[PDB]
RNA sequence: AUAUAUGCAUAAAGACCAGGCU
């Protein structure tokens, strides 16, 4: 109750949602653009604009307040940033698993080996459970080497 | 940086600085709603705004920071922009007064002598070295245009009475009022009162003098809330003169205005667009509450064992003299009381330990009290010492600092027997008895000098002819035996305005001044080329910034400056004529107001020549004449030329305003104390700085930000809360009816 | 009694939330509370405190006991309660957690409460028995060839705190 | 304009009003805390209906504080500014840079250059006015506005018109 | 602060478009769509209050309150004292004098009248029935509802609004 | 005038009681002024005018206080001179009333010349703008008595009858309202401190009493100033005339002692009684009305039918310049 | 000045408040950090 | 017109390594 007023309602969690940050929702949540690889500026106190600490990004010291929110260092909660990539990068919790859907689907046309026609196929379709599902999915596949021209629009 | 005399009242009294609700400005995409008239002030209702027009009209003409505005109509424009942002930001109901420094009396005019003589000599500087800066990168192959050479810094000197552009002001603040009166439908039941160069007096004066004539009518309402703006710190004691509770003064901010410097590249060749965004960038403004002081001082004063009933009127009475003793314009500072505000730190606490022995008040109405004051300035000799030890000891103390970590003066004061030595060193007379009577006579003219002071500020101007003869003043124990000395004053006449000119002008800024005169500073035959040197002396005291020191100069002499003043009248036009005579203020009233009627009636209908307002519906009281030069026929014109994209302004027929001649009541002897039917506001202070002003818990944790934003409020406080003159208290039978009634609920 | 003599207390929490140390207040002589305002007092006794030996192997290595004050600076635990806590006093050291509010003071009173926890569900038999000294006392005390004179019977009767203060025959 | 909605209110109950006539002071807590009040989503709120019985449901007692919370269901009428429609108006103000009018709570802005050439502002007129030939715009004169931009500030709406189309102008 | 009973609608990775609010292409928001939720969640047509309706109901629900607080007992005033609280009191008076003189039809019979009549968005109804309409061109003119419904008839349902209405 | 520092500086109330003057029941009582306001208003209107009663201010207020606070008795005289009717202290009860408050022990003058000093010490003699320093703190040091005073003739109406009170004015609010002089009154009255239950209610018939004496001349401010039985000014307040009965009856503490409003039948009572008054006295006869303990149910009137008796009344009741005067309008 | 604002969605009224270990934070700033997307619903999609 | 600023009365190192305690 030491916590300041809000007219937001208060209440509890009752649902975790879990997934993948977009590059658009990424792009749209941060508030700064990070690129410069210097931090000050000729070391005079006043961080670079722009850089690793950004006072957009937020507050820890009670001396300057968060140019954001605009509370000090106990209510901020900080702010995220954005910075773009040259090349593409992978993510190294997902390098399996991105293999997998590279021996699913194909690599020219962007399509599934096997479609409903195959009956395996069309019985593990039903699995509601997505992690079995795809599993069972990945096991089928994985056994057919060679995209299926006919139609399905397959490359051959 | 925070100056000295608002950082301590910051420290002291942190609970009474509030922010400003500056505006709303747009909403919808495109344009927007201009925030109407007619919605209630966030700030709090407010009847009476008191403008010191100077203290607007000159920081826009040389802005420090903000590019310099070009030419003069661009100025007047800029003007015209901050003094409506400042009425939107406060928003009066009943009265604006438009009040411009006048022809001032003759104890300011040696120090406006020298602020004017600096002034000329720095911008003279100034334009010299930047010249040279211009030349040198010439040489350097840089590119300067036509508006940067022929034209010169703005001279400031031009803010003075009597000259044209102060005339052309007066007409543009007219023309102004005209049309806000004749185009806002909020302003239908407001009378503006403008009282400019010509009138003779000096600003926060002619405030102070109008609100003393205001309380002088029977019928005036107590209730009435009142703000004054103004740049000048010093009003916040002179509020408290007006015994007026509902008070308040609005500020630019301090605190949170991060001024940061800049040089002439950031006014010359910076973009039109940041132009625009300098211009629309709001500057926050602070409200200054005088009843939450008022609250303050009434718990700080109120020291126990007293031989006579405490009173707050004469506490406050008393506290503004030794406010108006530590600093003041007209007397130069004592040479024991000095960095400024601690001063006040001092003499207050004196007052505290010599109040109880004492029987009487310092001050009554204005008028000192001779042997009380003496005995103040006897116990802060007696303690002069220890201040003078306290003093030399932190400039010893900052000299071994710099050791470790890095006419003649020579006066050496902590040896004893200073005061000879300082007197020959101020005086270079070595004469025992020349010494002796020369410090009698300065605590004579001294004293003189601090009851000019404080009759000015109470009970109006008492002498218009007094100056201090000397540029220093005499320690605590040379004010011996006062009673003996005697005051008086001779009222005068106040001089005309090309009189001032010649007075404060320099030899350098003598453009404005019309060339009848310019002779008399130029001429090398002229019988008074000697009160303007080329160069004079500056004697430093012990300091480091260079306008803060003593400047040495010729002392006036008034009797033969008249006469050469005087052999020239002849020689000048009608125009200059019309400009070298004081008059009277201007009232202007708008067609819808209430009092139009009456007074086109009693006017220019009846043939009257004056008639008489007492309490009307507007608050103002005086009389007014018919102005024989309006004529209700015409058409009034800006005097400005119309620049692009300023708030295109039309021609403004005559008669949809009336302008009249206005005087204020006779003048009477103004008492200290509240009046009948005041009713109070509501209690701010809850049982914390109550008593950390009077004991030692938290009052010296120091809270480094003093951010005003704490309180953030500032909305029920300034009213006049409650419907009962008398609060509450003990054993009366509504106070019986709610104390029990509380108790019953809780 | 300010926060520097026992019982005191330390802070006085306003009803908006602001607090007043004690220890910088030297004039709270003087100082009246309101309704609805909160006062940091000192641990007083029967204050219900969780008390826990590290490691917690089950639910009877964490109990509610009253509070006790008492000079010294270790804590004092009953003799039948070492065995659930299993804890000697070689050089033990024991932690102790104190609510900070109605419902869990409650909550510790009627859920967490050392008598509450003498009959254990693994296996429906008591955890807390007359151990040591007092169990080889008693041994030597219930022999068929003990026998008590009069007035030390009255010493061991008044010791009881429970004793109906009929003297037996 | 107005319109019925149907709305939900969150209510805290202090554990000191516990009595048997808490039913009457939610319900005036609801009349106090409902009607004149503005939101985002909904707009300027006019009143309640059949307020004299609602029902406030059973309390929830928040861990911790013991307070009650109640979710109040209710009908109300509300009003909510469009985008594009027309509405007659009562003016208040009257200024060369643009004049005011009020719909309801509503104050709606028309700014000059959203008022026909013909219609031209006079100072010199008694109150002042817009006037052309055959055409009169005083202040409290009844207007035919149509509103073209909607903005919150959680507290008020504020929407500004215009008069550049036919069939729009004074009644 | 207060919440009604349609809601939900979270994040989706395709955005929606068509949000802004705009009368002219019939569109009034998530907030006042054409079916709307009651208290036990069935489906609704969107109630739109013309002025002479929202004038009745205001009247009704003033009287309800009259009755509620004081007990079995007119003026505008009076209706704007029956309820409390400055902000409150304000708003009601002044959707009072702003509605009192505007209000088309002023009395219950012709209220009755206009039900009737009235018996399509109820944005039309409501716009048909808040201000005065005299000719097609500028009912038309004014909001473009009725300039396409390829069921239009103004003719009749105008004649009907100037004569058997209130002129 | 009176700030807060005043309250707050207990100003002693009992100060100089030892100089106090006291003025005589029987010339203070007299009817002299208003008969003479009367002859410049007769002379200066040059007809006769159209009210009915003529009296003082306090004879109306204690015959309409009467119902409800009667601890006093009072006998009064009737003369019905040229359709007029002039109320007046009966002699005999004034030399009467003398002589048994000659010996009043000391506290009832204690508590009177309190109440004097609190008027004088709230007061000034001239408005505040034109009054200098020395009038004002020389207030405590001035001679307090009865005997100086300014005095306002109101007429009034009620029912279908026309009475011109005479009443003493303390002071007024600021100045004087030439339009409305009535509006800007002011009377300043003095009770003891408010402690329990027994203080309000003798402070509500308090109230009521002096109510009755203000709304006969129509004053709407009244002024309070609560003291300790050390005659020591505790506090002060303000009371409106008009807002007085709705705060009495609406009072919290004692929200319903009775159903029946006090000020309403007073009111009622006393156009009741002036009625009886108006068509119980017939032209050129003198009565005497009476009320005292042993009644405490009615009020008594008797016709005088001593010659002598019904002269010495009316030479002591009406004095000879204004019979002169009289007669020589009449002759006119 | 009681003003909250979501960039994302555009949203400045459906805006809840949450009282959770200052940990939980961390971690939930975290998992975004290394684009992972927690969200947390106050209500019970179905 | 003010007048310069020449001033600041608490900030919380954390992460690893080694040796012991029950
Ligand atoms: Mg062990
Ligand atoms: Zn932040
Ligand atoms: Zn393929």
């Amino acid at each position: 109750s030491q916590f300041p007023y809000s007219s937001a309602p208060l209440r509890s969690v009752k649902e975790v949602q879990f997934g993948l940050l977009s590059p658009e929702e990424i792009r749209a949540i941060s508030v700064v653009k990070i690129e410069y690889p210097e931090i000050m500026d000729e070391s005079r106190q006043r961080p670079r604009e722009g850089g690793l600490n950004d006072p957009k990004l937020g507050s820890i010291d009670r001396n300057f307040k968060c140019q954001t929110c605009g509370e000090g260092m106990a209510e901020c909660p900080g702010h995220f940033g954005h910075m773009e990539l040259a090349k593409p990068v992978f993510h190294i919790g997902f390098i399996p698993k991105i293999k997998k859907v590279c021996e699913c689907i194909c690599m020219n046309c962007g399509k599934l080996l096997l479609d409903e026609t195959n009956p395996t196929m069309a019985q593990a379709i039903r699995i509601r459970d997505p992690k079995k599902r795809f599993n069972a999915v990945w096991q089928l596949c994985k056994t057919k080497m060679v995209c299926e021209a006919d139609s399905r629009g397959g490359c051959g | 940086g925070v100056p000295a005399l608002f950082r301590w009242l910051s420290r002291k009294y942190p609970k009474i600085i509030s922010p400003v609700i500056q505006d709303e400005d747009v909403d919808i995409d495109g344009e927007s709603r201009p925030t109407r008239y007619e919605d209630p002030n966030p700030n709090g209702e407010l009847d009476n705004l008191y403008l010191d027009m100077n203290g607007i009209v000159h920081p826009c003409s040389h802005p420090e920071h903000k590019p310099v505005p070009e030419t003069e109509d661009e100025m007047m424009l800029d003007v015209f922009a901050y003094t409506e942002n400042v009425i939107m930001m406060a928003r009066p109901r009943k009265v604006i007064y438009i009040a411009v420094d006048g022809v001032a009396p003759r104890a300011k005019m040696n120090q406006q002598r020298s602020r004017r003589f600096r002034s000329a000599q720095d911008a003279k500087d100034a334009n010299e070295k930047k010249a040279a800066e211009l030349k040198e990168m010439e040489k350097k192959g840089e590119i300067i245009d036509d508006a940067i050479k022929n034209k010169k810094t703005w001279d400031s000197n031009a803010i003075t009475p009597g000259t044209p552009f102060m005339h052309r002001l007066a007409d543009s603040l007219r023309y102004w009022a005209a049309y806000k009166l004749t185009t806002d439908p909020g302003w239908s039941g407001i009378e503006v009162i403008i009282s400019d160069a010509s009138v003779p007096g000096q600003g926060q004066h002619k405030i102070m003098s109008y609100v003393r004539s205001l309380r002088s009518s029977p019928k005036h309402d107590p209730n009435t809330t009142h703000c004054i703006y103004g740049l000048n710190a010093n009003l916040i004691f002179l509020g408290l003169a007006t015994h007026e509770p509902h008070f308040k003064i609005l500020r630019e901010d301090v605190f949170a205005q991060d001024k940061k410097s800049y040089s002439l590249q950031d006014q010359l060749r910076m973009t039109d667009i940041e132009r625009q965004e300098l211009k629309d960038k709001k500057t926050p403004f602070l409200w200054l509450h005088l009843n939450i002081l008022r609250e303050y001082l009434q718990i700080e004063l109120n020291v126990p064992g007293l031989s006579f009933p405490f009173d707050l009127e004469k506490s406050i009475d008393d506290w503004v003299f030794i406010c108006f003793f530590c600093g003041n314009n007209f007397l130069p500072h004592l040479p024991s009381l000095d960095v400024r505000d601690n001063s006040i730190t001092t003499l207050v606490t004196i007052w505290k330990q010599i109040l109880p022995t004492m029987k009487g008040y310092l001050t009554t109405d204005g008028y000192l009290n001779l042997p009380a004051v003496e005995r103040l300035l006897a116990e802060l000799a007696k303690k002069e010492d220890y201040i003078f030890r306290k003093r030399y000891e932190d400039e010893k103390r900052s000299l071994e600092n710099q050791k470790r970590r890095k006419k003649n003066e020579e006066i050496r004061l902590w040896e004893p027997g200073y005061r000879k030595r300082y007197y020959e060193t101020k005086f270079h007379t070595k004469d025992p008895q020349k010494v002796k009577k020369i410090a009698r006579n300065m605590v004579q003219k001294y004293i003189e000098g601090v009851s000019w002071v404080l009759l000015y500020y109470y009970q109006g101007c008492p002498s218009w002819n007094w100056y201090y003869p000397y540029h220093y003043a005499p320690f605590a124990a040379d004010f011996v035996n006062l009673s003996e000395l005697k005051i008086e004053f001779v009222e005068g006449t106040p001089f005309r305005p090309y009189e001032q000119l010649m007075s404060v002008l320099p030899a350098a800024s003598s453009h404005n001044l019309p060339d009848v005169f310019r002779s008399l500073m130029s001429d090398a035959n002229s019988e008074i080329i000697d009160f303007y040197p080329e160069e004079f002396p500056l004697d430093m005291n012990g300091k480091k910034v260079i306008w803060q020191a003593i400047p040495l100069l010729p002392f006036i002499d008034e009797n033969r400056l008249l006469k050469a003043v005087q052999s020239k009248y002849d020689q000048l036009t009608e125009d200059e004529k019309f400009r070298n005579t004081n008059r009277s203020e201007i009232l202007v009233l708008g067609r819808s107001h209430s009092h139009y009627p009456t007074l086109v009636k009693e006017l220019y209908e009846e043939g009257k020549d004056s008639y008489e307002f007492q309490v009307d519906s507007s608050g103002v009281s005086g009389v007014a004449i018919k102005l024989q030069s309006f004529d209700r026929s015409g058409v009034l014109r800006l005097p400005v030329k119309q620049l692009e994209g300023y708030r295109h302004y039309p021609d403004i027929s005559n008669r949809d305003f009336l302008m009249v001649e206005f005087k204020q009541l006779p003048k009477s002897h103004a008492k200290s104390m509240i009046l009948s039917g005041l009713i109070p506001h509501l209690r701010r202070l809850t049982q914390e700085d109550k008593d950390s002003i009077l004991y030692g818990g938290t009052n010296f944790y120091g809270r480094n930000r003093f951010s005003p934003e704490e309180n953030a409020d500032f909305k029920q406080y300034i009213g006049p809360h409650g419907k009962s003159q008398y609060l509450p208290r003990q054993g009366g039978y509504k106070a019986f009816i709610q104390i029990h009634s509380d108790e019953a609920k809780g | 009694n300010g926060p520097n003599e026992h019982p005191g207390a330390k802070y006085v929490i306003r009803d908006n939330g602001d607090r007043i140390d004690l220890r910088y207040h030297k004039r709270a002589g003087d100082i009246v509370l309101q309704y609805g305002w909160k006062v940091e007092r000192h641990l007083m006794d029967d204050d219900p405190v969780l008390f826990n030996r590290q490691p917690s192997l089950h639910k009877m290595s964490m109990m509610a006991h009253r509070v006790k004050v008492m000079p010294y600076s270790t804590f004092r635990l009953n003799l039948s309660v070492t065995s659930p806590y299993n804890a000697d006093f070689d050089g033990d050291e024991m932690n102790l957690h104190v609510p900070q509010s109605e419902e869990t003071r409650a909550e510790l009173s009627q859920l967490c409460a050392v008598p509450l926890q003498i009959v254990s569900p693994q296996s429906n038999k008591p955890v807390m028995g007359i151990v040591q000294d007092t169990l080889c006392g008693v041994r030597k005390m219930t022999l068929r060839d003990t026998f008590i004179e009069y007035e030390q019977v009255m010493n061991m009767l008044f010791w009881v705190p429970s004793w109906d203060g009929v003297v037996p025959q | 304009m107005f319109f019925l909605k149907d709305l939900s209110l969150i209510l805290t109950l202090h554990p000191s009003y516990f009595g048997p006539q808490m039913n009457q002071y939610l319900r005036e807590k609801l009349l106090t805390d409902v009607e004149g009040t503005c939101t985002g989503q909904f707009g300027y709120i006019v009143t309640v209906l059949d307020g004299m019985n609602i029902d406030v449901g059973k309390g929830r007692i928040i861990p911790g504080s013991g307070s009650a919370e109640f979710e109040v269901k209710y009908r109300a009428v509300v009003w909510k500014p469009f985008k594009g429609e027309v509405v007659d108006a009562i003016v208040s103000n009257v200024s060369p840079i643009g004049f005011f009018a009020d719909v309801g709570p509503l104050n709606v802005f028309v700014s000059t250059r959203l008022i026909p050439d013909n219609l031209v502002y006079n100072p010199s007129n008694s109150p002042p006015a817009y006037m052309s030939n055959d055409e009169l715009i005083t202040k409290g004169s009844k207007v035919r506005l149509k509103v073209v931009g909607t903005r919150t500030d959680v507290n008020e709406i504020y929407a500004i018109g215009s008069i550049k189309e036919d069939f729009l102008g004074a009644i | 602060v207060s919440t009604s009973t349609v809601g939900a609608r979270r994040r989706r990775a395709k955005q929606q478009v068509d949000d802004e609010e705009n009368a002219t292409l019939l569109r009034l928001g998530p907030e006042f769509a054409l079916k709307q939720y009651d208290h036990d969640g069935n489906e609704h047509d969107l109630i739109a209050l013309s002025l002479s309706e929202s004038r009745l109901l205001i009247r009704e629900a003033l009287k309800a309150r009259s009755r509620a607080r004081n007990g079995g007992v007119i003026d505008d005033d009076e209706l704007a004292k029956v309820t409390s609280g400055a902000v409150a009191n304000g708003v009601v008076k002044k959707t009072l004098d702003y509605l009192n003189t505007f209000a088309r039809f002023k009395d219950e019979e012709t209220c009755t009248a206009v039900d009737q009549l009235l018996h399509l968005h109820p944005f039309e109804i409501a716009q048909l029935s808040s201000l005065g309409c005299e000719d097609v061109d500028e009912a038309i003119t004014l909001i473009p509802s009725l300039a396409a419904k390829k069921e239009v008839n103004l003719q009749r349902i105008l004649d009907e609004l100037n004569r058997l209405e209130d002129p | 005038y009176l700030p807060d520092g005043d309250i707050d500086n207990s100003i002693d109330l009992s100060v100089g009681s030892k100089h106090f003057l006291l003025g005589d029941s029987v010339e203070l009582s007299k009817l002299d002024p208003i008969l003479l306001a009367l002859k410049e208003i007769e002379k200066e209107s040059g007809a006769k005018t159209k009210d009915r009663i003529i009296t003082w201010r306090g004879i109306m207020r204690k015959l309409l206080t009467l119902p409800y606070d009667s601890e006093e008795d009072f006998v009064l005289d009737v003369v019905s001179f040229d359709g007029q009717l002039f109320i007046q202290f009966n002699v005999p009860y004034l030399k009467s009333k003398d002589v048994q408050k000659q010996g009043d022990t000391e506290f009832h003058k204690k508590l009177q010349f309190s109440g004097y000093k609190f008027e004088k010490m709230a007061t000034l003699p001239k408005p505040w703008p034109e009054c200098t320093r020395k009038e004002i703190d020389s207030r405590a040091k001035s001679k307090c008595n009865n005997i100086e005073q300014y005095g306002a003739i109101v007429r009034t109406g009620i029912s279908r009858i026309k009475i011109l009170i005479g009443g003493a004015v303390a002071c007024t609010a600021d100045y004087y309202d030439e339009n409305d002089p009535l509006s800007r009154y002011i009377e300043l009255k003095t009770t003891r401190t408010i402690n329990q239950y027994k203080d309000m209610i003798a402070f509500e018939k308090k109230l009521f009493r002096t109510w009755a004496q203000c709304f006969l001349l129509g004053i709407p401010k009244i002024i309070y100033g609560f003291r300790d039985d050390n005659c020591i000014l505790r506090t002060v307040e303000e009371f409106s005339t008009n807002d007085i009965p709705l705060m009495v009856k609406n009072n919290p503490l004692n929200e319903q002692p009775k159903k029946e409003n006090c000020y309403m039948s007073s009111i009622n009572f006393y156009g009741a009684v002036v009625e009886w008054l108006n068509e119980s006295v017939k032209d050129d006869q003198v009565w005497k009305l009476s009320y005292a303990k042993r009644n405490r149910q009615y009020l008594v009137l008797k016709e005088v039918t001593d010659e002598n008796e019904k002269q010495q009344i009316v030479d002591s009741a009406i004095p000879a310049w204004f019979k002169e005067w009289r007669s020589e309008l009449r002759n006119s | 000045k009681n003003q909250f604002e979501c960039r994302s969605c555009k949203n400045k009224t459906n805006i809840y408040q949450l009282h959770i270990p200052y940990a939980a934070k961390l971690l939930f700033q975290e998992l975004m950090a290394m684009n992972i997307a927690p969200r947390l619903y106050t209500e019970r999609s179905g």
